[PDB]
RNA sequence: CGCGACCUCAGAUCAGACGUGGCGACCCGCUGAAUUUAAGCAUAUUAGUCAGCGGAGGAAAAGAAACUAACCAGGAUUCCCUCAGUAACGGCGAGUGAACAGGGAAGAGCCCAGCGCCGAAUCCCCGCCCCGCGGCGGGGCGCGGGAAAUGUGGCGUACGGAAGACCCACUCCCCGGCGCCGGGGGGCCCAAGUCCUUCUGAUCGAGGCCCAGCCCGUGGACGGUGUGAGGCCGGUAGCGGCCCCCGGCGCGCCGGGCCCGGGUCUUCCCGGAGUCGGGUUGCUUGGGAAUGCAGCCCAAAGCGGGUGGUAAACUCCAUCUAAGGCUAAAUACCGGCACGAGACCGAUAGUCAACAAGUACCGUAAGGGAAAGUUGAAAAGAACUUUGAAGAGAGAGUUCAAGAGGGCG
RNA sequence: CGUGCGAAUCGGUCGUCCGACCUGGGUAUAGGGGCGAAAGACUAAUCGAACCAUCUAGUAGCUGGUUCCCUCCAAAGUUUCC
RNA sequence: GCCGCCGCAGGUGCAGAUCUUGGUGGUAGUAGCAAAUAUUCAAACGAGAACUUUGAAGGCCGAAGUGGAGAAGGGUUCCAU
C-alpha cells in the first residue's frame, strides 16, 4: 500500500514534525543572590496583611487573636488524634475541612500521566528540630512542614498568590530576631545583608 | 602465557591479564610508542591528557552548562 | 548498511545461552550445588 | 522439476502442513482476536518466493 | 540422575577426570590463575611487608 | 544581509557539532556521589582525619602571583634529614615523602622544620593490638581523647 | 505516606500488574472479607476464596440472605458463580450469573491445616501489630 | 663399513593446555575521498571527516622525569573553570587556532639489564601413600629423567648502593581451616463504616452520625471493585514481625613458611646503540631559519649528551639523564541485564510497527517495506410462528435502554 | 491495433536455406571497467558511464506556497562601487 | 468529565502550495463484451439448463494436428465425497 506516497515533511504523514525539540535549550533560569533574599523577604508582613488571606480564601474567622506562635511542647506530640485534638483546641478546621471538600478532578491530560487528583493546600507550619513531629504529621495531608533558616519561595507564594497562613513556634519566633535583627544591625548568623 | 612456569611466577602476572591482551597488535610496546612521537617537554601539547584522540576529541567539542 | 543491521539482531533467535548466562549471572554463578531437600 | 530434492521437499511438506486454516475450537475459547487464517498460501496466487 | 552421582562418586576420588564433570562457566572466570597462584606474593614484597606495614594513627585537635 | 558597525567574530559552527554534544546533565549527581564517595572514604579509615598527610609551605614561582603560599606533594630531603626521623619509618605513619623536590630557601626549610615539629607534638600512634600494647605507644588518656578532625589539618594562614 | 522509591505508584502499571498476573497472584487477589461475628472470633480481616466456601451476596441487585455454594472458579475474569444465582436463557436452560468476589460477605470456611496455618499467621501478625502500636 | 655426542632442521589420532568466530553503545593503533566554504577556483577550509581493518576490557587510553621554568620557585597521571578565541598560522584573504599561571574531585609507589658477594647454593613435570580440593593445595619418598652456567635464588635501581670497623636496643611477618561476635538477596502476612433515610443500572451518589463536631493513622501513595471509595480488597507505614542462604569486620586455638634493624669514619662501583644527531623528501600540527613521526645515506660523544620558541661562531650558568618496564583514583556509554520519574505524544500522532510487525509483500540481488483499537457491566449471541430451495424478511425474548444486532463507543 | 491480445503483436510481403547456418546445457570476461564483423552500439522493461545504501537536509543571486481581529503612521524602482 | 478567574509555557488561529493521506461526484448506464468457419433436436438429476449430461445428425484441425508423451519450470495442481 505504501507506493509513492512521500511521507517527509511536516505537511505529510510523520517523516518528522516541524521545529523538534531541544535537549541544548536553555531550560533553567539562573536567579541572583540578592534576588533571592529580597524574594525570601516581604512574606510575614503579608502574611500577618490579613485582607491577603481572605483574598486567598483560607478561613481567617477561628482564629481571634495572634500571628499563630505556639508553645515548644508541639513538636513532643507524635499522634494524629493529638494533632487533631490540638487542632480543636486552636478552632483551625474549617481550613482543612475546606480541602476535604474540595476534591475536584483535573480536565485535561494530566489524568493518564500520574497527576490525577488534585486537593487545596493548606496552612504551612515551620518547625525548629524533629522530635516525632513528622512522624505525626506526615499522613494528614495540606499541613506543609517546613524549617526555620530553609524556606522556599515556592511554597510561600504558591502559584503566585501571596497570602498563605503560617504557623510559627517559640523558638522559631525567638530564633528570627537572631536571623534578622533590625535594619541598623546586619545579620549575626550570616555574613553581611542588610535590611531595605 | 599457558605454561605453567611463567604462570607460577609473580612477576609476570601481568603479562598474562586479559587486559593485557594483543600489545603488539595495538602498538602499546617500545616501538609502538616511538613510531608516533611523544614524551616530556614544552614542545609536546598534544599528548595531553589521554592521548592524541582524546585531546582531539577534549579540543573539538562544545560544554554547555544547566543555568548558562 | 542500517536497515540489514536490524534485519538479523541478536534478539530475533533464540538466546537460549544468553538467558541462562543473565540467570546465572543475577545468582552470582554458584557452580552444581544442591537446594536443601525437607 | 521432475527430479525431486530432499531438503525443499521437506520445506514443502512442512508447508502443506502450514496450509490448512484455523480449527473451529480456537473461537470458542475467551480470547478470540482471531476471525480467521491471515498467513495463508495459494498455488496460483503466490508462488512461494523464490 | 542415578548413573551419573555414581560415575561422579566414582571419579572424585581421582585427579583426572573427563570435560563434562569440570565446571561450565564463562570465559573470564575459566582463564585465571589458581587461588594459590594469587596469593604467591614475591620475596622483596614480603620482605617489604614484614619491614615496613601500615601504621594506625591520627592526630589531636 | 550584513549590519552596521559592530564587533566581528569568527563562530566556530562550521562543523557538525550535533555529533559531538557533551552537556552537563550529572551535575549534582556527581555531587552526590562524590559526597558518598567521601563519606564511604571518612568510614573506611576511622583513626585516620579527612586531609590524612600534611602539606608543606610552599613559595611560588611566576612574579605576577609570587606573594602567595601554596600546598604542595610533600616533604622533601633535606627536610627529613633536619627532622632526624627516617623516611621509611615516617611513611608508614602517614606523612606525604618524595625525593624529588629541591631546597632552595632556608626559611621554609625552617618553617616545614617547625611544621614537622608541630605534628610530632600533636602525633598521637596507635598500638598494634588493641588487646596488647607495645613499647613505643602514647597514653589510654590520648586514646580516648582520640578523633576525626573534620576539615584540613593545620590549615596554611597568610 | 510512601517514602520507598522501589514501590510502583504509575497507574499504568498497576493496570499492567491487575490484569496480567500468574494463577498464584489471582488466587491471592481474590479474596473476600469476614463477617461481624467471625471476624471478631477468629480476630482475621480478610480470607482469599475457594470453591468449597460459602457465599452471600452483599450488593448488587440480586442481594439477600442466601448461602450460597461456589459452582467453579474462573480466574482469567476474576470471578465465581454462585449456586442460587442463575438466570433463564431463552431457549429453555438456566445459565449462573458470576459474581465479583469483593462483593461476598464469609459465614463458613472450611477448614484445613492449611487454612489454619494461614489463620495462625494473621492473627500472629495482628497480635504484634497490636503489641508493637500498644 | 662398523661404535657412542654437540648444532641446523623434521611427523603426529603422542599426555595436557591455546587462537579461529556472532555481536560490540565506550575505547586503542593505521589508511582516511568529495559534495561543499572561499558568491568562480587550484593554495587554504570542510578534514586525521564518513567509511574500511585488527583487538580486549567494564573500562580502555593512562602514569613517577634527558618536566614547567628565569621565578624569593615548584616535582607521577587525570577531568572542570578562568586564561581568550589569547599568541600565532593562512591566495596574511576567507578561515583555522594550545598551554605554562591559580582553585577543587586525587593521592601508592617503584621494579629489571649491567655492577659485584656467596659450592645452579635454581625450579618444573610424572608415579607411590597420607591428609582433601565444583580455583588438586602442601609436605614425605624418588643415583626416575629432563632443563638451565649462552646464567639461575637473595642482596640490588639513580633519591646512591654494598663491605669492613665502632655504639644503640627490639621480638613479630603474612597465609589456610575451626568456633564465637551484629550488611545484603529471595520470599510470607499485619488498622479503621459496607452505620441509618433515599435515588436509579448497581452504588464508589446526596443528607445526618451529639456535648465524641461516627472511627484508626510511624497506614488518606497507587489500582481494581454493575456510576467518581481512607475505612470492600491487593497493598501502603515500620532502624516493625516470620523462614532460608552468603560474605564482610573484632577475639581464642593449632598448623605452614619465618629471625632479616637505626647512627659515625674509610674503600671500591656507576649506567640501557646503529640509538640520538646531521644532510634530503613527504604527512600533520597554532608551532611559525623545521612541534613530532616516517622513506634514503652517514652516524658518535662518555666534567658525556637533550633543551633553553631566530639560523651560525666565542663562552658563563639552570634542568634532569630518552635509547628497559608495571601500577587502581576522579573520565565515556546511544546496545543488553533490573527499575523509578516526566510542564513529551495520543490510533494517518507517538519507535515504521499499542494487534500471530522487518510481519505480510515486491525485486534474479546487494535491498525496499505497508494497512490495522474502542459490542454489551454481564453473551443475557435472539429459543417460538410464518414466507422462501436456501439466501433474505415480518412478529416475539433479553437488558436501564437494540436509541448497544456477530466489522456491534 | 494504436487508453492493443502485446510497457513493440498481426496480414500482404521477402534476404537466405551444405555452409562465413541457427543453437540446447556447464564455464571465462563487471563499471572510467568488460564485451563489441565498430552502431557511445549492448550490459535484466535503465547505458554519452548499470542497481542499492551513506555523505545528504550536498549547492541553488531561481521558481511554487507560507494561517485571528481592530486602530494609528506611512515608501523607492534612484548618487557611487565591484 | 468540564468551565471561568491570577500568573507562566507551546508542536496554539489554513484556502490554495501540478501540498499529503483517505472518502465521494458530473462523466455514465457512455465506450465496450469482433485476431483464428459451425452448430442443431429428444430426454434427464435439479425449483431453475443459449452454455452441463447422454442419444442422433452436420463439420473442423488433415500425420510439420486443435494427437500421444518428455526436459526446464510449476509443487498437489491427480482422484473420491
Amino acid at each position: 500500500h505504501r507506493s509513492g506516497q512521500g511521507a517527509f515533511g511536516n505537511m505529510c504523514r510523520g517523516g518528522r514534525m516541524f521545529a523538534p525539540t531541544k535537549t541544548w535549550r536553555r531550560w533553567h533560569r539562573r536567579v541572583n543572590t540578592t534576588q533571592k533574599r529580597y524574594a525570601i523577604c516581604s512574606a510575614l508582613a503579608a502574611s500577618a496583611l490579613p485582607a491577603l488571606v481572605m483574598s486567598k480564601g483560607h478561613r481567617i474567622e477561628e482564629v481571634p487573636e495572634l500571628p499563630l506562635v505556639v508553645e515548644d511542647k508541639v513538636e513532643g506530640y507524635k499522634k494524629t488524634k493529638e494533632a487533631v485534638l490540638l487542632l480543636k483546641k486552636l478552632k483551625a478546621w474549617n481550613d482543612i475541612k475546606k480541602v476535604y471538600a474540595s476534591q475536584r478532578m483535573r480536565a485535561g491530560k494530566g489524568k493518564m500521566r500520574n497527576r490525577r487528583r488534585i486537593q487545596r493546600r493548606g496552612p504551612c507550619v515551620i518547625y525548629n528540630e524533629d522530635n516525632g513531629i513528622v512522624k505525626a504529621f506526615r499522613n494528614i495531608p495540606g499541613i506543609t512542614l517546613l524549617n526555620v533558616t530553609k524556606l522556599n519561595i515556592l511554597k510561600l507564594a504558591p502559584g503566585g498568590h501571596v497570602g498563605r497562613f503560617c504557623i510559627w513556634t517559640e523558638s522559631a519566633f525567638r530564633k528570627l530576631d537572631d536571623l534578622y535583627g533590625t535594619w541598623r544591625k546586619a545579620a549575626s548568623l550570616k555574613s553581611n545583608y542588610n535590611l531595605p | 602465557p599457558f605454561h605453567k612456569a611463567i604462570r607460577r611466577n609473580p612477576d609476570t602476572q601481568w603479562i598474562t591479564k586479559p587486559v593485557h591482551k594483543h600489545r603488539e597488535m595495538r602498538g602499546l610496546t617500545s616501538a609502538g610508542r616511538k613510531s608516533r612521537g611523544l614524551g616530556k617537554g614544552h614542545k609536546f601539547h598534544h599528548t595531553i591528557g589521554g592521548s592524541r584522540r582524546a585531546a582531539w576529541r577534549r579540543r573539538n567539542t562544545l560544554q554547555l552548562h544547566r543555568y548558562r | 548498511s542500517a536497515k540489514a543491521k536490524r534485519r538479523n539482531t541478536t534478539g530475533t533467535g533464540r538466546m537460549r545461552h544468553l538467558k541462562i548466562v543473565y540467570r546465572r549471572f543475577r545468582h552470582g554463578f554458584r557452580e552444581g550445588t544442591t537446594p536443601k531437600p525437607k | 522439476s521432475s527430479h525431486k530434492t530432499f531438503r525443499i521437499k521437506r520445506f514443502l511438506a512442512k508447508k502443506q502442513k502450514q496450509n490448512r486454516p484455523i480449527p473451529q475450537w480456537i473461537w470458542m475459547k475467551t480470547g478470540n482476536k482471531i476471525r480467521y487464517n491471515s498467513k495463508r498460501r495459494h498455488w496460483r496466487r503466490t508462488k512461494l518466493g523464490l | 540422575q542415578t548413573q551419573k552421582e555414581n560415575l561422579r562418586k566414582f571419579y572424585k576420588g581421582k585427579k583426572y577426570k573427563p570435560l563434562d564433570l569440570r565446571p561450565k562457566k564463562t570465559r573470564a572466570m575459566r582463564r585465571r590463575l589458581n587461588k594459590h597462584e594469587e596469593s604467591l606474593k614475591t620475596k622483596k614484597q614480603q620482605r617489604k611487608e614484614r619491614l615496613y606495614p601500615l601504621r594506625k594513627y591520627a592526630v589531636k585537635a | 544581509a550584513p549590519s552596521r558597525n559592530g564587533m566581528i567574530l569568527k563562530p566556530h559552527f562550521h562543523k557538525d557539532w550535533q555529533r559531538r554534544v557533551a552537556t552537563w546533565f550529572n551535575q549534582p549527581a556527581r555531587k552526590i556521589r562524590r559526597r558518598k564517595a567521601r563519606q564511604a572514604r571518612a568510614r573506611r579509615i576511622a583513626p585516620r582525619p579527612a586531609a590524612g598527610p600534611i602539606r608543606p609551605i610552599v613559595r611560588c614561582p611566576t612574579v605576577r602571583y609570587h606573594t602567595k603560599v601554596r600546598a604542595g606533594r610533600g616533604f622533601s630531603l633535606e627536610e627529613l634529614r633536619v627532622a632526624g626521623i627516617h623516611k621509611k619509618v615516617a611513611r608508614t605513619i602517614g606523612i606525604s615523602v618524595d625525593p624529588r623536590r629541591r631546597n632552595k630557601s632556608t626559611e621554609s626549610l625552617q618553617a616545614n622544620v617547625q611544621r614537622l615539629k608541630e605534628y610530632r607534638s600533636k602525633l598521637v600512634l596507635f598500638p598494634r593490638k588493641p588487646s596488647a600494647p607495645k613499647k613505643g605507644d602514647s597514653s589510654a588518656e590520648e586514646l580516648k581523647l582520640a578523633t576525626q578532625l573534620t576539615g584540613p589539618v593545620m590549615p596554611i594562614r597568610n | 505516606m510512601k517514602f520507598n522509591p522501589f514501590v510502583t505508584s504509575d497507574r499504568s502499571k498497576n493496570r499492567k500488574r491487575h490484569f496480567n498476573a500468574p494463577s498464584h497472584i489471582r488466587r491471592k487477589i481474590m479474596s473476600s472479607p469476614l463477617s461481624k461475628e467471625l471476624r471478631q472470633k477468629y480476630n482475621v480481616r480478610s480470607m482469599p476464596i475457594r470453591k468449597d466456601d460459602e457465599v452471600q451476596v452483599v450488593r448488587g441487585h440480586y442481594k439477600g440472605q442466601q448461602i450460597g455454594k461456589v459452582v467453579q472458579v474462573y480466574r482469567k475474569k476474576y470471578v465465581i458463580y454462585i449456586e442460587r444465582v442463575q438466570r433463564e436463557k431463552a431457549n429453555g436452560t438456566t445459565v449462573h450469573v458470576g459474581i465479583h468476589p469483593s462483593k461476598v460477605v464469609i459465614t463458613r470456611l472450611k477448614l484445613d491445616k492449611d487454612r489454619k496455618k494461614i489463620l495462625e499467621r494473621k492473627a500472629k501478625s495482628r497480635q504484634v501489630g497490636k503489641e508493637k502500636g500498644k
